[PDB]
RNA sequence: ACGGUCGAACUUGACUAUCUAGAGGAAGUAAAAGUCGGGUUUCCGUAGGUGAACCUGCGGAAGGAUCAUUAACGG
RNA sequence: CAAGACGGACCAGAGCGAAAGCAUUUGCCAAGAAUGUUUUCAUUAAUCAAGAACGAAAGUCGGAGGUUCGAAGACGAUCAGAUACCGUCGUAGUUCCGACCAUAAACGAUGCCGACCGGCGAUGCGGCGGCGUUAUUCCCAUGACCCGCCGGGCAGCUUCCGG
RNA sequence: AAAGUUGCUGCAGUUAAAAAGCUCGUAGUUGGAUCU
RNA sequence: CGGGGAAUCAGGGUUCGAUUCCGGAGAGGGAGCCUGAGAAACGGCUACCACAUCCAAGGAAGGCAGCAGGCGCGCAAAUUA
């Protein structure tokens, strides 16, 4: 098993980061291949301009049409699929807007039924979704 | 060449009988070898070909 | 090969209290098994015992009495200082009540509780339960 | 467990717990010596000598006896050997390998052999640096192993 | 010794890691400068040095004195 | 102003690294209901059989379901 | 009469070898374990990145050789659709020599060295102690059996040790 | 932090992911008692 | 940029430290200077490259990683008091 000498600092330390690698997440983290590859780049929100209306057809057992926004973001130019959350948001989206993308929360997982769409609308023309569904605010154009 | 090789075949006769076998089997492992390249390199295009559709190209609207 | 004698004893001591045999042979013996032994029965854990002088290293045989739960050896033989012993009374013995971990110092081959007496910390040697 | 073979063998010799010369043992340590030094003229190994005193003379033990052990007699003398006894019977052994594999090419196992004998000579060399028995200059070479014996 | 009228020497030394509790041999190389005073001076023996104005590029010891080498006479 | 020195920078090719126009090529993607239409226990390594699979030859494995018989042996 | 091939049955939970593996007789050549040792040396050791030997089968070059078998391949049979199964023949190969190649479920799917923790008798090797029986009653020792005991082996059975 | 799912404290490697085909071996680590 | 440190945490550790204290470095890019005790200084000069204002067409003036503020950039940050 272990060497558990006294003088084995150095055995020690260096098999633990040459073994550290083969974790998935560290790897993830520190290799700098995944920060790279990502659209928003280490980044909690990206803004994009919204290129067509996506109706994304649901992952198998539910059935159903999950209605996404094709945004071209603007930091860089990397095309995302991003899902519209509440019902009707859709009508709000219009093509040539700037709209504020966000993850959908599992870091990079398509979540749940939406097949290869990791990002969510937040904002259109500044103005969050969550009011505009809830009436409070009004949409410039 | 399928050739029963027959008893009174002597030296020159068996040896450049069995050289042309030793030559086909060259040609045919460089021929297999190309054609290990050539479904290697549609398979990797093809397979960019279908990932780029989920990403991009694959909806309604 | 044997490397450390004393691991050796107290192994051999832990295997023979659990099986709950009488008298236990170990070998070979060292001045630091003596010692060891010499400490645990200065406790009551585990009665006399005879060293059999044979001319190479002798062998002990020591009498047992079910008092001993776990008789254990740290190796490496780690430095502890005065202020590290708690963590290692923390880690080690069952409760803060009974146990003991032996360690050798210039003082001598000595409990925590008497090294904290004397004031003077060494290296770990085993400890005893 | 030895040191090339996978066998674990206990085959030894155990000394008794008596120290002191036997009773019916009637030689001087002197006389023994002189023994040795008459036995060491005709060319042996001290172990062969060792050999000799238990068989024939009765000699348990020349390092009870005496007080020193063979080599140190021999040494003190100055009839003691140049290399080391055991190694130089290792270097012979090699030399009869190789003197083997130059015979007949094809054994591997015998090759296999050597390597080991080789091992066991730089192990042995090393320790008698260590030691300063050998000249740190020594060195067990290919060529220059049959010139040695 | 293979500078004129200058010498490499060693320290070894155990260098401690907080995480394992554990020590790692590590060495510095030194080159220091050997005054022909110190003659027959062998390698694998213990030198005692002391520091001093910088001497070379690279030279800032100066050899105090030689003591042999265990199994040397 | 000669010379020296430090020396930004430019030109000339070589290896490179990037940024951005692009005839054409090969694709893929929605539209056209448009025209025609039985075998296998499970494997391993290798070579061949049209690439892979699978099959075979050679050498391994079981990670594959042991019934029964088994006292003399001397004139 | 010749040619290459292969060494059965004895062949075992028997042995040896680092592993891969290893079986006709005799001779030669060097090794090797275990055992016995009141022999010698006196820590010379354990495991080991770099590195280095050996490493089934297949395959690859170079020569020699082709008995059987035999990938390939050719025929023959077999059917809504048969192109694997089966049969006959049969190339490389399988054989040896000299180079390469370095992988196998290369298996105990179980690192190596060391200590401890129940029991039992069968075996193989060496040794020790034994009343006897056998070599046509042997004339002394020696062999072959039988009862024990020791050390190292390959295995096994049993056990609510503990896991 | 939960994560004893990077394990020094403190993980695993028969069947679950895992022990190199085997041996030698340079560095490294580790090394039997024994001196008030 | 490095420290001092911060966040989390039984014990061990893991992660962060551009950020007000110390030390370092550079004032668009490089290079060379003068004065001065002290500068290779830029709220000094001298060049070249890259930018860039006023021009009567000859020339002249530049340097906010100072405090405001602006543009641009962006997910992302204050008043020309």
């Amino acid at each position: 098993g272990k060497c558990r000498g006294l003088r084995t600092a150095r055995k020690l330390r260096s098999h633990r980061r040459d073994q550290k690698w083969h974790d998935k997440q560290y790897k993830k983290a520190h290799l700098g291949t995944a920060l790279k590859a990502n659209p928003f780049g280490g980044a909690s929100h990206a803004k994009g301009i919204v290129l067509e209306k996506v109706g994304v057809e649901a992952k198998q057992p539910n059935s159903a049409i999950r209605k996404c926004v094709r945004v071209q973001l603007i930091k860089n130019g990397k095309k995302i699929t991003a899902f519209v959350p509440n019902d009707g948001c859709l009508n709000f989206i219009e093509e040539n807007d700037e709209v504020l993308v966000a993850g959908f929360g599992r870091k990079g997982h398509a979540v749940g039924d939406i097949p290869g769409v990791r990002f969510k609308v937040v904002k259109v023309a500044n103005v969050s979704l969550l009011a505009l569904y809830k009436g409070k605010k009004e949409r410039p154009r | 060449s399928t050739q029963p090789r027959s008893k009174n075949e002597s030296k020159e006769d068996k040896r450049a009988r069995k050289q042309a076998i030793k030559e086909e089997r060259k040609e045919r492992r460089v021929e297999k070898k190309a054609n290990k390249l050539a479904f290697k390199l549609e398979k990797r295009r093809q397979e960019k070909e279908l990932l780029n559709l989920k990403k991009n190209v694959e909806g309604l609207k | 090969v044997r490397m450390n004698v004393l691991a050796d004893a107290l192994k051999s001591i832990n295997n023979a209290e659990k099986r709950g045999k009488r008298q236990v042979l170990i070998r070979p013996c060292s001045k630091v098994i003596v010692r060891f032994l010499t400490v645990m029965m200065k406790h009551g854990y585990i009665g006399e015992f005879e060293i059999i002088d044979d001319h190479r290293a002798g062998k002990i045989v020591v009498n047992l009495t079910g008092r001993l739960n776990k008789c254990g050896v740290i190796s490496p033989r780690f430095d502890v200082q005065l202020k590290d012993l708690e963590k290692w009374q923390n880690n080690l013995l069952p409760s803060r009540q009974f146990g003991f971990i032996v360690l050798t110092t210039s003082a001598g081959i000595m409990d925590h509780e008497e090294a904290r007496r004397k004031h003077t910390g060494g290296k770990i040697l085993g400890f005893f339960f | 467990g030895r040191m090339h073979a996978p066998g674990k063998g206990l085959s030894q010799s155990a000394l008794p717990y008596r120290r002191s010369v036997p009773t019916w043992l009637k030689l001087t340590s002197d006389d023994v010596k002189e023994q040795i030094y008459k036995l060491a003229k005709k060319g042996l190994t001290p172990s062969q000598i060792g050999v000799i005193l238990r068989d024939s003379h009765g000699v348990a033990q020349v390092r009870f006896v005496t007080g020193n052990k063979i080599l140190r007699i021999l040494k003190s003398k100055g009839l003691a050997p140049d290399l080391p006894e055991d190694l130089y019977h290792l270097i012979k052994k090699a030399v009869a390998v190789r003197k083997h594999l130059e015979r007949n090419r094809k054994d591997k196992d015998a090759k296999f052999r050597l390597i080991l004998i080789e091992s066991r000579i730089h192990r042995l060399a090393r320790y008698y640096k260590t030691k300063r028995v050998l000249p740190p200059n020594w060195k067990y070479e290919s060529s220059t192993a049959s010139a040695l014996v | 010794m293979k500078m004129q009228r200058t010498i490499v020497i060693r320290r070894d030394y155990l260098h401690y890691i907080r995480k394992y509790n554990r020590f790692e041999k590590r060495h510095k190389n030194m080159s220091v400068h050997l005054s022909p005073c110190f003659r027959d001076v062998q390698i694998g023996d213990i030198v005692t040095v002391g520091e001093c104005r910088p001497l070379s590029k690279t030279v800032r010891f100066n050899v105090l004195k030689v003591t042999k080498a265990a199994g040397t006479k």
